[PDB]
């Protein structure tokens, strides 16, 4: 019985995109329990993030449009879910790491309340790790692919425009910052042997996958993430020098877009996203450097615990 | 397996209120959600509401928020639902249902509860008279002046099937209700076998067991 | 939010004939939905759901189409069973199950005499306070029928109740008892106790009636 597959799968909202395209929130789901079965998930192969990649660039293009008036943005929950006939079924291991078996295997309909919000080095607003840090990537071993770390607590972060000035900030405390950063420093050492981590800037050249880019409000901030990624932690609140840029290139595809001419976002930090480098001597020391680049990951980050599959 | 069974049918004054059980056999009581609905002939099905037999949890139907609930025994897994402010047109017919399955979801209403009526009046409730109705050939049963509805007809224990008509009730000026049974046989089977209706009001616990004969 | 509505309310088909349903959903449900049958005096039953697959316990002369917003349902020879009511059943939206108003469905058959009888005043019921003579049509078809009460030749009017029964299931005719309440001290006033039945499939008023005694 049952079998993967692919399906365009709809949306519930819970609404006062998704105006009529998603139904309202289910307000009575049933993850029904699954036994003896050891299911096998890749969170970095399934087409859900295709489906939320497609839908999110018609949502993303349609209600921000490059030049373009001046209304409203923030992301709102929206469950996914299967038509009859398909099953969304769910990891429930607290340690896995988006790849290979798992068994307390689950099925259900709907998701978990998807916040469809794209950004760059740093994952905001989503769902914790829900018992200790995960690091998920396809495989450790080569480095091309990047490493979505998933936090244990969630940090928060205040990017502010205030007087009608060129530029704006964002904020961050220093404290837990720099602790839940020491701890994902242990568990890369845990996977890499014990060990020493080296944090350091990105290489360079596209803008967004060198700096924190993301749409706040209808602005698009840079923040240079230089100070988040110290080595050496000090430990009082961060400030970060964020570009509030009219000119970006478009996530949407190939293509660049202008938008048009006292703001404040508040948000969690739940993830990072990582790249190695390349040590041949090893040394004693990986070096990381915040990356991005592809939204694909944006989604995999928050249907890792998933498989769409359909009943026979 | 698959088996609920509701409580009877009642009768309780306008402006009141009244609870009507469901319980369920032949599956665990608490994984699967019981549904409300309800039927008043004039119109056809409207759903009325969600409960978590697991949770307490209760989703309604826009235009019964607020006079009905509903509520869970988990135990000698029953579901009572109870409805209030009974005004003179809430009369009618109601079921519980369960969202059979296996895995997955795909909850459809599969098992149905038999459905009990809810005649909301002012009149004070009384047992129907039994009557006969002697002479291919054909006789019945006139049960007259009862109230409420409903009250059952089966002819010889349910041996008799092919051939029974009964009729839906007429409610005459003075109040009350009447109806007949009538069945078809063959004319050479009159003296020959022995035809009875059973006639069971449940309201008022009236079983009449009257003996037809030319 | 997601309005349902069915297609036709009421239908008359002939046996054997060709029967269409539609569920038009006002906003994509995706591909759920769910048919259920209720015979006049029973408790519903589910046909389809899933919005296609038939229900292994129904016969495969039923049938549903859609995929998103329209769908149908197909009776495909409907046969005698089939006179009821339909309803349509959205159920992704976990609790908002919603139906539509429904979608009688009844016969065009062939037309046909009424088996007629009639029943005089009971014994126990006598000596209670009234009496009632019955007069009852007994499968016939079409259903529009009438009866008008003689006694002694006075028409009467006012006291007589009658009840036509449903579409039978097995043979799709129909019933119906006329009920003439009297007084004992008026039905002990006359003896010639008539029911007169006109009907589309007779040739004249027909009328069986008894003397008291
Ligand atoms: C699960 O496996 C155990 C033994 O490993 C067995 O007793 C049980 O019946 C199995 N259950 C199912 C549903 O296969
Ligand atoms: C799987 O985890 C859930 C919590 O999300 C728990 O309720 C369930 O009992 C677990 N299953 C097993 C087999 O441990
Ligand atoms: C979250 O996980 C870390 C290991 O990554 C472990 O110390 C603990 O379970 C959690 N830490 C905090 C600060 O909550
Ligand atoms: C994830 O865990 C699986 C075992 O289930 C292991 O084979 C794989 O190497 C792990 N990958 C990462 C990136 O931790
Ligand atoms: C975020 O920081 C700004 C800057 O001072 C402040 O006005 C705002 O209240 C802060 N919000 C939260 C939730 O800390
Ligand atoms: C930052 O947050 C931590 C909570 O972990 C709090 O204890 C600390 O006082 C905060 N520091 C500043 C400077 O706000
Ligand atoms: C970020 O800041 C550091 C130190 O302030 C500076 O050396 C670096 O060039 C900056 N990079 C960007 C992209 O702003
Ligand atoms: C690390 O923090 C110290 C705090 O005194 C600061 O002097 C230094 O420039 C920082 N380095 C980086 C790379 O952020
Ligand atoms: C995160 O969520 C908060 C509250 O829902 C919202 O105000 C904020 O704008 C969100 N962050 C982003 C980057 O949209
Ligand atoms: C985001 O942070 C706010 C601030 O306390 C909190 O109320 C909310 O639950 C957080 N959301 C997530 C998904 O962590």
């Amino acid at each position: 019985v049952w079998k993967d597959a692919d399906t365009t799968l709809f949306c519930a909202s819970d609404a006062k995109w998704a105006t009529h395209a998603c139904v309202p929130t289910d307000p009575n789901p049933q993850e029904i329990h699954l036994e003896n079965v050891t299911e096998n998930f890749n969170m970095w192969k399934n087409n859900m993030v295709e489906q939320m990649q497609e839908d999110v660039i018609s949502l993303w293009d349609q209600s921000l449009q490059p030049c373009c008036p001046k209304i409203s943005f923030d992301p709102i929950p929206i469950h996914y879910c299967t038509p009859a006939g398909y099953v969304i079924l769910k990891c429930n291991d607290k340690n896995f790491n988006g790849t290979g078996p798992c068994k307390n295997v689950s099925s259900v309909q709907c998701t978990h309340g998807i916040k469809p919000v794209v950004s760059t080095q740093l994952l905001l607003n989503g769902s914790l790790a829900e018992e200790e840090i995960i690091i998920r990537s396809e495989n450790l071993t080569n480095n091309a692919k990047t490493i979505i770390v998933h936090l244990n607590k969630s940090v928060e972060i205040n990017c502010t425009r205030p007087g009608d000035i060129r530029k704006a900030y964002c904020e961050i405390n220093g404290t837990k910052w720099n602790k839940v950063l020491k701890q994902v420093t242990e568990k890369l050492k845990e996977h890499f042997n014990n060990k020493t981590i080296i944090f350091q800037p990105p290489s360079g050249g596209d803008l967004e996958i060198t700096m924190h880019s993301f749409n706040c409000r209808g602005e698009f901030f840079y923040c240079n993430t230089t100070q988040l990624f110290n080595n050496t932690c000090c430990n009082g609140t961060i400030t970060l020098p964020c570009k509030i840029k009219q000119i970006i290139n478009m996530w949407q595809g190939t293509g660049q877009a202008m938008y048009a001419p006292k703001i404040n976002c508040v948000s969690n930090i739940t993830g990072i996203l990582l790249t190695r480098d390349g040590g041949a001597n090893n040394t004693s020391n990986e070096t990381f450097r915040p990356g991005g680049g592809n939204i694909k990951d944006n989604w995999r980050s928050e249907l890792y615990k998933y498989k769409v599959v359909q009943i026979e | 397996q698959v088996q609920l069974v509701q409580s009877g049918a009642e009768v309780k004054k306008p402006g009141a209120s009244v609870k009507v059980s469901c319980k369920a056999s032949g599956y665990i009581f608490i994984s699967y959600f019981m549904h409300w609905v309800r039927q008043a002939p004039g119109q056809g099905l409207e759903w009325m509401g969600i409960i978590n037999p697991s949770s307490g949890d209760t989703r309604y139907a826009q235009k019964f928020q607020g006079r009905v609930t509903m509520t869970r025994d988990t135990s000698t897994n029953t579901v009572y639902m109870e409805l209030s402010s009974l005004r003179s047109d809430d009369t009618a017919v109601y079921y519980c249902a369960r969202r059979p399955g296996g895995l997955e979801r795909h909850n459809w209403l599969d098992p149905w509860g038999q459905g009990t009526l809810v005649t909301v009046s002012s009149a004070s409730t009384k047992g129907p008279s039994v009557f006969p109705l002697a002479p291919t050939a054909a006789l019945g049963c006139l049960v007259k002046d009862y109230f409420p509805e409903p009250v059952t007809v089966s002819w010889n224990s349910g041996a008799l099937t092919s051939g029974v008509h009964t009729f839906p009730a007429v409610l005459q000026s003075s109040g009350l209700y009447s109806l007949s049974s009538v069945v078809t046989v063959p004319s050479s089977s009159l003296g020959t076998q022995t035809y009875i209706c059973n006639v069971n009001h449940k309201p008022s616990n009236t079983k009449v067991d009257k003996r037809v004969e030319p | 939010e997601i309005v349902m509505t069915q297609s036709p309310a009421t239908l008359s088909v002939s046996p054997g004939e060709r029967a269409t349903l539609s569920c038009r959903a006002s906003q994509s449900i995706s591909s759920n939905l769910a048919w259920y049958q209720q015979k006049p005096g029973q408790a519903p039953r589910l046909l389809i759901y899933g919005a296609s697959t038939r229900a292994t316990g129904t016969p495969a002369r039923f049938s549903g189409s859609g995929s998103g917003t329209e769908f149908t349902l197909t009776i495909s020879s409907l046969q005698s069973e089939d006179f009821a009511s339909y309803y349509c059943q959205q159920y992704n939206n976990w609790p908002a199950i919603t139906f539509g108003q429904g979608t009688r469905l009844e016969i065009k058959r062939t037309v046909a005499a009424p088996s007629v009888f009639i029943f005089p005043p009971s014994d126990e019921q006598l000596k209670s306070g009234t009496a009632s003579v019955v007069c009852l049509l007994n499968n016939f078809y079409p259903r529009e029928a009438k009866v008008q009460w003689k006694v002694d030749n006075a028409l009467q009017s006012g006291n007589s109740q009658e009840s036509v029964t449903e579409q039978d299931s097995k043979d799709s005719t129909y019933s119906l008892s006329s009920t003439l309440t009297l007084s004992k001290a008026d039905y002990e006033k006359h003896k010639v106790y008539a029911c007169e039945v006109t009907h589309q499939g007779l040739s004249s008023p027909v009328t069986k009636s008894f003397n008291r005694g």
